[PDB]
Parts: structure tokens; C-alpha cells; sequence
DNA sequence: ATTAGGTTAGGCTACCCTAAT
DNA sequence: ATTAGGTTAGCCTACCCTAAT
């Protein structure tokens, strides 16, 4: 409990359920941060004042063109670190998400560069998700972002060595 | 629109419920407070989440002894208040029950208790409506009307109003225009379906839900 | 630890302040009601947007006519109160500015009238304090309302005393 | 200008000072930190009250064996990014202390230890700062005020200088 | 009565600041 | 340093609501 920078979890958890196809809301936020609802819908209205983010005429949240950016550039320091942490570290897999979800929030963009060349493919993460917005860097198929946190129902998973029935929920979490 | 205490309202509600022998449910409160079904649902859980109350398994709702026992003390600082607001202050009779409505969620045990001294008989409210919990503060029955009317009219003593007509305004402004006060001599029939009252020649139709929030005498 | 009505007591305590001849500072409506800082600093923003009250170019609170108005109602509600607790009722004398204290909140205009009627001399409160705006009703000098508040030295009061620096300018004459 | 974690810059700076041999004094938090007065002696406070350092009779800050205890830590994930970030993903000397300035407040203690297998020698950071406790972990040079002094800093780097006339304040600064 | 998604009012702490002592 | 007074971000709870089940 400690989201290191409270606007970029928010808009990457917008990007995430773009990701699993979920339409991005207030609700999905709450539940997902495990936040209170006046407080999302709060520092939600702090982004849109940021012109980050805009709550459409159907409560949907359109992330700005630059919200967007933002949002991408930290799924994408995401991912690098996943993979820098695992192929480089060689830290646990369990625990490289979570390290991860930290470093996504405290690394530059010079050492995202320089890991791109450190690093063999930068395709996808280590859990198969594709690393966004290379291009403005300068520079099983998948489990979700939103599964990966998924600690037991996760474990359940690479008991059975997956690189289980996953409740309904998660059902969309897999690609 | 302002209950002033919410948990209160709703156990003195449930109070009430019961005295005019009503199931206490979700439903009620919701109409009775004029508030939204999910609301009502969700600060009644709430409240049996603090033990105030317990949702029965055929979603009556049972006040727990500690819930009781604060809706109990409610209704009595009601009661009270209406008493001192009438015999003492002298406000307005119909602006009473509303006062009283406030100032029961404000008013201290120590307040009561002086009141019990400074009031001559504490028995019943300025409405017939027995004062509880007299005890704790540490200090007969009249038919419904509901249940007294006949084709053939017949005069009667108004005995009880209860909580629950005192809100009802166009209903309950109406009865007090008619000049009926506790203790006037009332005329009562089943005339075609409805029941009325008549005083002073004024004639009042009481709604079929409130023909039970009447007791009555024999005169 | 429930001030019953916010924007009231906020707005009795600027009146208070006034008439205790201090400026109405956020800061002061923070120590007297024990609200944090960012809090009051809040509810008082709220305040201003229901023109209720503004705060200066020097961060003084000026309540607007509306406000002050309000304010005064509040004040003559909580001091009528402690006369009918008191000469009626006959409630404890220290519990007294307490119960009116919630009172306050919740007594109508009528009861107040009426009150007026059956109280004998309606010019000040049993602590002295002038009963203000009795006129929109259409109708030792004295302890301020917040020694009144102070129990351990009030009641130091009653049993008769230095009083604290702070509550210096609090009793008049 | 964002510490990330305010408490650990604090104790960090605490321990950088014991370290260069300077008495540690809210006005050098103060002034190293570029944070208004009143506002360390409050932070300082509300450290004092979570028992992580005590302000001594004589104004000094002596952390408790706790809060010792972390600054510690906190230096030691500094310098070992640091030397992950130059060692391997080998990132600009010049940015490497500022990244790193960021990274000691979100590396695991498991990063750390795979980080020392990883590593050749974990004696001291690239800046010669020798790495404090990593006996509790489980498993000359340029002090730390210098490295951020960019200009002077890169003055030093012109003269080709690894583990001038030098600014009498940044004189106790090179052991 | 519940599921789904919001709301306002009122309150809080951590952390940061300028001016005047 | 401290007094004095105030500020933003980030959070929570008690309560209320409508639309759709
Ligand atoms: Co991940
Ligand atoms: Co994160
Ligand atoms: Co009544
Ligand atoms: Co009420
Ligand atoms: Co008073
Ligand atoms: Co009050
Ligand atoms: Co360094
Ligand atoms: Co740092």
C-alpha cells in the first residue's frame, strides 16, 4: 500500500483496462488500487484539472494526449524493469512484478535506453506483455498485468509450470 | 429532510414500527424517512455491523438489547420534550411533534431527568403517547380507531395519536383543525369503505394506512 | 466532539472572536473547535463559496450580511437556551453552556419567541453574555462564551483565582 | 526536487554527515536538502516521535539504533544501484548518483543480495564510498556531497579523476 | 432488497513555505 | 530554531441517490 506516485498508477491502470478491454472507470480504479470512492473520484478530478485525463459524458475516463503518453511511458519502464529484474537480477519471478510496480515510478528514461541495448529482445515482458512506446524512446500467449498481482491465484498458476481454473474475474486476465 | 441523527431516526423508527404493530423492515424505514432503498439497506448494515440491529433471517429487523435499549431512551427524550415544548414553552401544538423530532437527538439524560421534576405527570406525551424507559432514565391501552368504527356511528374520546399520524400534515394539520385534541368527544363510522371523524362539525377521512394510528376511548 | 451543525458553530465562533476583540483567523476557529488545520481551512472554503463568509485580502474571516446574520441567530439561540435551561429548567450551571451548546442547532425561531414570553428579563445570558439580534426575532459584567468552555479553570471560577493568559481578555466588567 | 521518501533522505543525510565528519544539524538537513527551516525541524519532529533519531541537548540528531539502523540501509541500497547502474546497465557516470538518489528508497532487500552474487566486488560504491551494512543484509574517494555538486563535479571529471581547487566547503568532501 | 457507480460534507496526516520573531 | 498561519496531495467514513436488476 503505497503507490510511490499516485497519478502514474492511476493512468496506468487506465491504459491496463484498455489493455484487458474493460472500459476504464471510476469503479474499476477503486476495486483495482483498493482505494475509497470518493478518493479516486477526487484524485481523478486533480488529473483532469492536470488536463491528464477527461470523465466523458458517460463517466468513462479518456486519458489526454498527454495523459496517454505518460501512461505508456510507465507500462513501458514496467515491462523494461520486469525484464532487466529477471534477465539481468535474476530476482525471483513472483517478487519481479511487484519490485517492478515501484521502479516503473523512479526510472529515466536514459537507463530505459541503455537497458534496451543491455537487453536481448525488449518484445515483450517477461509475462508476454508487449513494452509500448519504444518507438518515442529514442531508441500461453500472455498473462495480464492485472493477473501477475494475482499472488495466490497466481502461484495456483506456475504450480502447473505456465509460461487451474482462474475465477471469472481473471477469466479475461490471460490473453 | 434532516434527521439530525440517522442511526436514531431509524431504531426510534423501528420503535414506533412496533408499537403500532407493524414488521419492522427496510421497507418501512425507507418510506416512513423518505430515503432511497439502497440507502436505507446500507446504513442499516451499518448499524448491525456497530450490534444496534440484526437483519432477521426473513429480513425483519430485531433491535439487539444495546439497540433497543437507545431507541427506547429516543422515544422517551421525544416524548418529553413534546411534554416541556407544550406545558411549559407553549409552542405551537402541530409545530411540537416536529421540534420534539430535533430535539431528541440533543437532549441529555440530566436534562430529562429535571424535566421528570419540573413536569407534573410524565405518563404519557402531549398526544397520549406513553413515555418508555422512564427507569432507565432512572426515575392502559385505547383501541385503534381502525378497530372502533361501525356502519352506525357512535361518539367516542379520543385517547392516542400516535408518532407516526403527527407527521402525516395534510392528514394531521386537517384532525387538528377540526379542533380534536386529546380528550374531545369524536363521532366515528365505516362509512362506504373509509373512516372519519367529525368535532366540530368538520369532518376529517382518515387515510385506511392511519386508521390504525388512532387509540380510542369510551367516553 | 460533534459540533452538530459545522457551518454554525464555525460561524458563532467568528462572532465570538469578534466580540472577544480578536481577529477571525482560520487559525483561531482550528485551536477553539480542535480541527486540523487543512480542515477548518476546507469548511471554510465551502463557507465562502455559499457566501457565507470571506476571507480577506489579510486572511481575516468577514462574515457576509448573510452570515453575520446567521451567526447572531446562533448566538441569541445558544444564550435564550441557557436561560431556559437555567431559570426553568434548572439544569446544572456548568452542564448548561454545554446543552445549549447543541440547542443552539437545533431550536426554531418560534420556541425562541416563546421563550422570550416566558422568560422574565431577556438581555443577557446567566453568564452575562448580551443576548444579540433579538429584533429579526420581532421582539463582573459578564463571562465569555469560551471561559465558559473552559472547565477546570470555570470551574476554579465557581468556586469562588489567576486566570491563564489566554483567558485574560475572556471576563469583562 | 522530490525525495521520493522524505524520512530515509533525511536519516541518509543524517549518516552522510556522520560520514564526512560534519556535526549532523537540522540546518544542514536544511540546507543539503534545500528545505525551508521550519519545515525540517518538523519532519525532524515527526521522525523524533516515531523514535528514529532524537535531537540531542545540544541540537545535534542522534539517530536511534533504528533509525541508524535504517539510514544505513539506505546508504547501502544507494551505492549498490549505483554500481549496478554503472557496472551493468552501465548508464552515464554523471547521472548514475542522481538515479540512484531515487532507487534507495525502492529497492527490496532481495534486489540487494542478487545484486551482490551479480556483482564482482561490493567493497565500495563507484565513487569509493565503501558499502555499510552488508553483514546485517543476511548474506580515495568522492564523498556523497560531491556527487551531487553536478558542476564542480564534472570540473573534477574534466580531470580525469576515478576512486583543482576545490570549494573550501567541498574541502572535507574527498577523503 | 441488491448490484453498480456516484456524491457531498466533514476530518486527517505527511510534508513544504514565507514572515516575524 | 521557533512562532504563526496557511497550503496541497492523498485518504477515509457516514450518508444519500438514481438506473437497472
Ligand atoms: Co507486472
Ligand atoms: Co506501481
Ligand atoms: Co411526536
Ligand atoms: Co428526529
Ligand atoms: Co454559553
Ligand atoms: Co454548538
Ligand atoms: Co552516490
Ligand atoms: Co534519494
Amino acid at each position: 500500500k503505497d503507490l510511490v506516485d499516485t497519478t502514474e498508477m492511476y493512468l496506468r491502470t487506465i491504459y491496463e483496462l484498455e489493455e484487458e478491454g474493460v472500459t476504464p472507470l471510476r469503479a474499476r480504479i477503486a476495486e483495482r488500487l483498493e482505494q475509497s470512492g470518493p478518493t479516486v473520484s477526487q484524485t481523478v478530478a486533480r488529473m483532469e484539472r492536470d488536463g491528464l485525463v477527461v470523465v466523458a459524458s458517460d463517466r468513462s475516463l479518456q486519458m489526454t494526449p498527454t495523459g496517454r503518453t505518460l501512461a505508456t511511458a510507465v507500462m513501458r519502464k514496467h515491462r523494461l524493469a520486469e525484464r532487466l529484474l529477471t534477465d539481468i537480477i535474476g530476482l525471483d519471478i513472483n517478487k519481479v512484478h511487484d519490485e517492478a510496480c515501484r521502479w516503473e515510478h523512479v526510472m529515466s528514461d536514459e537507463v530505459e535506453r541503455r537497458l534496451v541495448k543491455v537487453l536481448k529482445d525488449v518484445s515483450r515482458s517477461p509475462f508476454g506483455n508487449p513494452i509500448p512506446g519504444l518507438d518515442e524512446l529514442g531508441v500461453i500467449v500472455q498473462i495480464n498485468e492485472i493477473f501477475q498481482v494475482e499472488t495466490d491465484q497466481f502461484t495456483q498458476l506456475l504450480d502447473a509450470d505456465i509460461r487451474v481454473e482462474l475465477l471469472d474475474d481473471l477469466a479475461h486476465t490471460i490473453r | 429532510k434532516d434527521l439530525v441523527d440517522t442511526t436514531e431516526m431509524y431504531l426510534r423508527t423501528i420503535y414506533e414500527l412496533e408499537e403500532e404493530g407493524v414488521t419492522p423492515l427496510r421497507a418501512r424505514i425507507a418510506e416512513r424517512l423518505e430515503q432511497s432503498g439502497p440507502t436505507v439497506s446500507q446504513t442499516v448494515a451499518r448499524m448491525e455491523r456497530d450490534g444496534l440491529v440484526v437483519v432477521a433471517s426473513d429480513r425483519s429487523l430485531q433491535m439487539t438489547p444495546t439497540g433497543r435499549t437507545l431507541a427506547t431512551a429516543v422515544m422517551r427524550k421525544h416524548r418529553l420534550a413534546e411534554r416541556l415544548l407544550t406545558d411549559i414553552i407553549g409552542l405551537d401544538i402541530n409545530k411540537v411533534h416536529d421540534e420534539a423530532c430535533r430535539w431528541e437527538h440533543v437532549m441529555s439524560d440530566e436534562v430529562e431527568r429535571r424535566l421528570v421534576k419540573v413536569l407534573k405527570d410524565v405518563s404519557r406525551s402531549p398526544f397520549g403517547n406513553p413515555i418508555p424507559g422512564l427507569d432507565e432514565l432512572g426515575v392502559a391501552p385505547g383501541t385503534r380507531v381502525i378497530d372502533a368504527a361501525t356502519s352506525m356511528p357512535r361518539k367516542v374520546r379520543i385517547v392516542q395519536i400516535n408518532e407516526i399520524f403527527q407527521v402525516e400534515t395534510d392528514q394531521f394539520t386537517q384532525l387538528l383543525d377540526a379542533d380534536i385534541r386529546v380528550g374531545s368527544e369524536v363521532e366515528i363510522v365505516d362509512r362506504d369503505g373509509h373512516i372519519t371523524l367529525s368535532h366540530n362539525g368538520k369532518d376529517v377521512e382518515l387515510l385506511d394506512d392511519l386508521a390504525h394510528t388512532i387509540r380510542i376511548e369510551e367516553l
